[PDB]
């Protein structure tokens, strides 16, 4: 039991590979973040000559 | 033109009497403005 935790770590060691696959694949298939603009509108000046 | 005087058939509107006896000239149409004013019921969507 309290050594079954070590046995379980050993048994479930395979998930290290799945986690590495996550790390390598998600970073190739991540979607570009899009910002929610503020409630204002970033106006400024007009074209000055 | 100015009769009895050989300086005739020039162009332009004279400064002698530009009103031509009329009280005023008028020009009317549309006006389209884009100005900057204070804001109310805002700071959120």
């Amino acid at each position: 039991m309290a050594s079954l935790i070590y046995r379980q770590l050993l048994t479930n060691s395979y998930t290290v590979d799945l986690s590495d696959e996550i790390q390598e694949i998600g970073s190739t298939k991540t979607q570009n973040v899009t910002i929610n603009l503020g409630p204002f509108a970033q106006t400024g000046y007009a074209p000055v000559n | 033109s100015i009769t009895r005087t050989r300086v005739s058939r020039l162009y332009g509107l004279p400064a002698a009497n530009p009103n031509n006896g009329k009280e005023y000239y008028e020009v009317a149409g549309r006006f389209s403005l884009i100005s900057l004013v204070p804001s109310n019921d805002d700071y959120q969507t």
